RNA sequence: GGACCGAACCGGUGCCUGCUGAAACAGUCUCGGAUGAGUUGUGUUUAGGAGUGAAAAGCUAACCGAACCUGGAGAUAGCUAGUUCUCCCCGAAAUGUAUUGAGGUACAGCCUCGGAUGUUGACCAUGUCCUGUAGAGCACUCACAAGGCUAAAACCUUAUGAAACUCCGAAGGGGCACGCGUUUAGUCCGGGAGUGAGGCUGCGAGAGCUAACUUCCGUAGCCGAGAG
RNA sequence: UAAGGUAGCGAAAUUCCUUGUCGGGUAAGUUCCGACCUGCACGAAAGGCGUAACGAUCUGGGCGC
RNA sequence: GUUUGACUGGGGCGGUCGCCUCCCAAAAUGUAACGGAGGCGCCCAAAGGUCACCUCAAGACGGUUGGAAAUCGUCUGUAGAGCGCAAAGGUAGAAGGUGGCUUGACUGCGAGACUGACACGUCGAGCAGGGAGGAAACUCGGGCUUAGUGAACCGGUGGUACCGUGUGGAAGGGCCAUCGAUCAACGGAUAAAAGUUACCCCGGGGAUAACAGGCUGAUCUCCCCCGAGAGUCCAUAUCGGCGGGGAGGUUUGGCACCUCGAUGUCGGCUCGUCGCAUCCUGGGGCUGAAGAAGGUCCCAAGGGUUGGGCUGUUCGCCCAUUAAAGCGG
RNA sequence: ACCCCCGUGCCCAUAGCACUGUGGAACCACCCCACCCCAUGCCGAACUGGGUCGUGAAACACAGCAGCGCCAAUGAUACUCGGACCGCAGGGUCCCGGAAAAGUCGGUCAGCGCGGGGGU
C-alpha cells in the first residue's frame, strides 16, 4: 500500500516491463498481460482473497508495489491552480511482469486462488508454473 | 538601521577617491589602503569620510 | 510554487577540427567538464578560449579529465 | 368640523379593452377626495450645475443622474462597417523579446522590388568533434519485496521502481572541413509591405480522468491562401 | 479594545440551518395565530414596546353568493 | 479636473509580476502552462593578492570526565566530506583546512569572441604607468562558477579649468569620479491620485460568462463479472464485502464550437408525441411457490396511470381514493 | 652488449589491491645525533641540519599468483532514422538500415622513452 517516502506527484507513459519476468520465489505465479496501473487496493484485494483461500497455510509474495502517486483535481473546478495533492498510489504493470506467486499449495488450489484474485484486476492475466530458470 | 555602509577614501594628499563598502561589523577601525591616484605611484588612501 | 525558472545558454562553442582565431571562446561550462589544454586559457567562469590561432582539437580520457587544445597552423 | 354619503370638479385604485390605437398614456366598468394642507381663471416671477420639488434624481415644451439652439467642430474614436477598371510576376505572417501591454504598437523574423558579389546557398557522402534522450542498470540519492546474521543499523543471498537517481548508453541531432557530386540558390546594400487571433492530424511530453472538435510546448505535413 | 445590552420584544418586513419544536385552525396547513427561546446577524427619538380610530395598504381565516 | 495597472481556461476574490538552480525540454542551443520543487534583493578587511604547509565523512577495536555521537590512539577509507547562503556542474597535483607578508576589491586600454530584436549581459589574451607575494618560473585589474538588482531625467558632494552672451571676472553649465530607486506592476506613464452606479451612456465581442445546443462523461443514473459472508442449515429463494467491466447522456460539471446588428429564463395552464431501463393490466421461469397474499428475474410500450391541503414552486410531505396512482426525451 | 639500481617522463586500473618470495653494504630505505641554520597551532614524528655502524625488520624495488577489483567479446534482444500499418484507447505490428545496457566466452596483475650509478 502507500509508501512512507518522497516527492508527491509524477507523470505517465509506457513500455514493456523488464524488472521481474521470472518467478524467483515460490512455486507458481500469476502474471500480467496488459499495461495498466494496478495501485493499492486492487492489489490488497488480491492479497485478502488469496489469504482467505490459502491462509493457515501457504506463502504469499507480492512482487509488485504501489510506487507511483496519482492525482485527482477537486470536485468540479476549471483547469485551475496546480494538480491534486493525493488520491491513490499505483504500480505500473507491463506484460510478463509477475505480480503473484504462491508457495506450499497444490497445483489445483493455486489455480483456484489465482482465478479468484484475477477476477478483480483491471488486466486479464495468465498463470504459470516456473519453467527452467536462469538469472542468479 | 544599516550595517556595511559605502566608504569613500581620500588619497593621501592627492585629489581622487576610490569608494567601497567596508563592512562595519569587524571593520571597526577606519580603512587605510594603498592605491594609485592623480600623480605618482601607489600611496596610502585613508578611507575616512 | 511553480512560476520560477531561468535561461543561461551554455556548452561547447568551438568543436574539434575547427579553425579558431586567437581569443575565440571554445567552451562555456559551469565547472571543469573540459580542462584547458595546451594553448588554451580559462576565465572566471571556466570558459576556455584560444590563446593563439590554430586548429581546435579534443583530448578525451575518462570524463574526469578531458582537455581542449590548439594546434597552430604553419 | 384637515367629520360622514355623494354630483359637479380634482384624482387615477383593480380588471379588461386598446398595442401599425379613436389617443405618442386613452375607453367602459370599479375606485379615492369632495369646506380644504381644496379646485380654477387671468396677470406675473424663478433655468441649466441652474430653478423648482409634502422628495421620484420628479419636473424644467411628448425619452432630463444634468434642457434646447448655434457654435469650437471634419472634437477623439488603439473600435465596427465600407473602400469601385483589367491582365502579367513574385508571395507571406499568425513566431521571438518588449510594452498601464495582451483584438494595439516598436525591433527582429518571414514577402516583394532595384543594385552589388557573384557560387559562398540546397541536398547527400566521408572525416572529425559535442550530447545524456530511448533503452538498460542499481555503482550513488530516495523508494521498495522474501529470507540470513544481529542489542533492531550496517552487512550477505534473492528481488524491484524512478521527471527532478545514473557504473553505462544508442538510433538520431548540432558545429567544422571537404566535394571526392548532384543540383540552385545564398549574402550585402537601399525603397515598399503585410503579419504578430491561427486550425487539424501523426509522433514526443506536461496540465486533465492516459475525457474532450480540451489546453500549453516540441516536431512533420495539410487548411489558412489549394481547385482537381 | 472604552465598553460590552437596562426596560421592552424575539424563528420577527430582522431566522441562515428551516417546513425549528409544541399547540390552534383544516379531512389534510412549506403559509397564518399563539407559545418557547438556540436572537446565523432585535433594542430603546437611523427611537423600544403598546395603542382606539383611519387605510383603493399588505397577510391568514370565516359567513353569504 | 482627474486617478483608481496587467495576467487571468469569462470576470471578481485568491495568487503572480525582477533575478538564480533543477525537472519538464523529445542525448546540440532554444522552447509554454494559475506545470512539478527551491533560493536572492546578501555576505567577507579578510571568506580577497600571493607565498608556504596540512587532507576529509564514516565505521571497528582500546581507552579519564564520557557512557549512541564528546576528546585521544591504531586500522580501513576517490570522497561516502568540505566548499558563507539555494540547487546544479566542478572539485583531493584542491576550489577544501592553517600560517606568513599584503592590497591587483588597481589607473589608462583593450586583439578576438559568447549572448541578446534593441538596450543590456559574459569571457578575455596582450600593451603602458605603478605596485604585492615568491629565491625563482610566474600569479594578481575581488571572491569555485552560476542570483545579491534599476535605463534615462532631476538633483547632493569632491576634482578638472571645456563653456560662460561687448570685454576681464564671477553667477550658471560641461567633462571625470560619486550619492539619491522593494520606480517589486522590478524596460521602470505625473513630482503628485481611492471608491461607487440597480439612474446609467457610447464603441465593440459569440475573440468571453449566464440559457440552450455541441464535444466529454470525472460526478449522476442504470446494468453486468467474481463471491467473502448473511440466509439456523445451502454462496447465488432473496441479499452480496473488498474489488473488476460496461451502457445512457435525463444531474453538477469541464471545454468554449454557432448564436452578444438578441436563440425570452423558473413554474403553472393548453396541447400533444416518443423511449423503455414497465407503476397497472397481458404472457412466462425460479422461490425459502400448499392455498391465498407475495418476492425476483425474463417477454411485453395496446391502452391506462384520480381528486384535494401546504408551497411560485419543480420536488416533497400530508388527506381520501386507486388496477395503477411509472421514469425519462 | 647483457643485469640491476636512482631519478624521471608518455600512458594514467588489461597497468590497482590482497596472499607470497627475494634484495643491502652498489643504489634507496629505515637508523644515530640535533644548541644552532630550519621547524612543529604540543611533539625533530613531518619539514630540517650533521653521519657511521646496525638492519632490510618496516618502506621501497623486483618476481610469483587470478581470491578481489578493472578490461571485456560472439549469438540475441531493447531501443531507433526511414518506409508502411492496427487498435475506440491505453498500447501493438511489418519491411529497411543503425545498435545498446547488462550478462556468458574470455583477458589482464602493463606497455613504451630519456638520463645518470654501479655490476659482468
Ligand atoms: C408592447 C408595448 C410596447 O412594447 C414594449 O413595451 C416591449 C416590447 C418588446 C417585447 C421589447 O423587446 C424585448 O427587449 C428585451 C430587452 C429583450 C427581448 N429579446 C429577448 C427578444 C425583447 O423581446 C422591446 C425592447 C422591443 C423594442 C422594439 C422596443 O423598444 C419597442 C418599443 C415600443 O413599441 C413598443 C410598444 O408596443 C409600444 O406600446 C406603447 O405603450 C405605451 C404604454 C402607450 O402609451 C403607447 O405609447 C404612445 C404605445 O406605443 C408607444
Ligand atoms: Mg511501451
Ligand atoms: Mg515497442
Ligand atoms: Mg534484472
Ligand atoms: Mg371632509
Ligand atoms: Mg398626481
Ligand atoms: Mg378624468
Ligand atoms: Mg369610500
Ligand atoms: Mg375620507
Ligand atoms: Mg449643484
Ligand atoms: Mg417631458
Ligand atoms: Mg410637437
Ligand atoms: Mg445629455
Ligand atoms: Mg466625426
Ligand atoms: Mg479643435
Ligand atoms: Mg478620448
Ligand atoms: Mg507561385
Ligand atoms: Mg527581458
Ligand atoms: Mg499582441
Ligand atoms: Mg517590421
Ligand atoms: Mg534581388
Ligand atoms: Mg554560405
Ligand atoms: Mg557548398
Ligand atoms: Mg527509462
Ligand atoms: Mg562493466
Ligand atoms: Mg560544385
Ligand atoms: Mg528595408
Ligand atoms: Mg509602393
Ligand atoms: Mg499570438
Ligand atoms: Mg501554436
Ligand atoms: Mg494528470
Ligand atoms: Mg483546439
Ligand atoms: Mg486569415
Ligand atoms: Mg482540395
Ligand atoms: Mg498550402
Ligand atoms: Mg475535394
Ligand atoms: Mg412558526
Ligand atoms: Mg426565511
Ligand atoms: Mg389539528
Ligand atoms: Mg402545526
Ligand atoms: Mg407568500
Ligand atoms: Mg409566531
Ligand atoms: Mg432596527
Ligand atoms: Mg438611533
Ligand atoms: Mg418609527
Ligand atoms: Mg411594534
Ligand atoms: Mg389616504
Ligand atoms: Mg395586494
Ligand atoms: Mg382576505
Ligand atoms: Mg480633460
Ligand atoms: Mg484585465
Ligand atoms: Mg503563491
Ligand atoms: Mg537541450
Ligand atoms: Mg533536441
Ligand atoms: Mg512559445
Ligand atoms: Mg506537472
Ligand atoms: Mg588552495
Ligand atoms: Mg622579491
Ligand atoms: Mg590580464
Ligand atoms: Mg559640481
Ligand atoms: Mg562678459
Ligand atoms: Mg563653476
Ligand atoms: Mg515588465
Ligand atoms: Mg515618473
Ligand atoms: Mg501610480
Ligand atoms: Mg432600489
Ligand atoms: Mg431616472
Ligand atoms: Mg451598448
Ligand atoms: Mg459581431
Ligand atoms: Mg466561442
Ligand atoms: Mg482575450
Ligand atoms: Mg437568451
Ligand atoms: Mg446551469
Ligand atoms: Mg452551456
Ligand atoms: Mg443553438
Ligand atoms: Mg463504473
Ligand atoms: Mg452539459
Ligand atoms: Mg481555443
Ligand atoms: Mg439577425
Ligand atoms: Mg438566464
Ligand atoms: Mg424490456
Ligand atoms: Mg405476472
Ligand atoms: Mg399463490
Ligand atoms: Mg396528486
Ligand atoms: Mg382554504
Ligand atoms: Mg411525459
Ligand atoms: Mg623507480
Ligand atoms: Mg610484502
Ligand atoms: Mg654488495
Ligand atoms: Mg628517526
Ligand atoms: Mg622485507
Ligand atoms: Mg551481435
Ligand atoms: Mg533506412
Ligand atoms: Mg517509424
Ligand atoms: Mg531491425
Ligand atoms: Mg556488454
Ligand atoms: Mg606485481
Ligand atoms: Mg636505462
Amino acid at each position: 500500500k502507500r509508501t512512507k517516502f518522497r516527492k508527491q506527484f509524477r507523470g505517465r507513459m509506457t513500455g514493456d516491463a523488464k524488472g521481474g519476468d521470472y518467478v524467483a520465489f515460490g512455486d507458481y505465479g500469476l502474471i500480467a498481460m496488459e499495461p495498466a496501473w494496478i495501485k493499492s487496493n486492487q492489489i490488497e484485494a488480491c492479497r485478502i482473497v488469496m489469504s482467505r483461500h490459502f491462509r493457515r497455510g501457504g506463502k504469499i509474495y507480492i512482487r509488485i508495489f504501489p510506487d507511483k502517486p496519482v492525482t485527482k483535481k477537486p470536485a468540479e473546478t476549471r483547469m485551475g491552480k496546480g494538480k491534486g495533492a493525493v488520491e491513490y498510489w499505483v504500480s505500473v504493470v507491463k506484460p510478463g511482469r509477475v505480480m503473484f506467486e504462491v508457495a506450499g499449495v497444490t497445483e489445483e488450489q493455486a489455480k483456484e486462488a489465482f482465478r479468484l484474485a484475477g477476477h478483480k484486476l483491471p488486466i486479464q492475466t495468465k498463470m504459470v508454473k516456473r519453467e527452467v530458470y536462469d538469472e542468479a | 538601521p544599516r550595517i556595511i555602509v559605502k566608504m569613500e577614501s581620500s588619497a593621501g594628499t592627492g585629489f581622487y577617491y576610490t569608494t567601497t563598502k567596508n563592512r562595519r561589523n569587524t571593520q571597526a577601525k577606519l580603512e587605510l589602503k594603498k592605491y594609485d591616484p592623480v600623480a605618482k605611484k601607489h600611496v596610502v588612501f585613508r578611507e575616512k569620510k | 510554487n511553480g512560476r520560477d525558472s531561468n535561461p543561461k545558454y551554455l556548452g561547447v562553442k568551438k568543436f574539434g577540427g575547427e579553425v579558431v582565431k586567437a581569443g575565440n571562446i571554445l567552451v562555456r561550462q559551469r565547472g571543469t567538464k573540459f580542462k584547458a589544454g595546451q594553448g588554451v586559457g580559462m576565465g572566471r567562469d571556466h570558459t576556455l578560449f584560444a590563446l593563439s590561432d590554430g586548429k581546435v582539437v579534443f583530448i578525451n580520457k575518462g570524463k574526469g579529465a578531458r582537455f581542449i587544445s590548439i594546434e597552430a597552423a604553419q
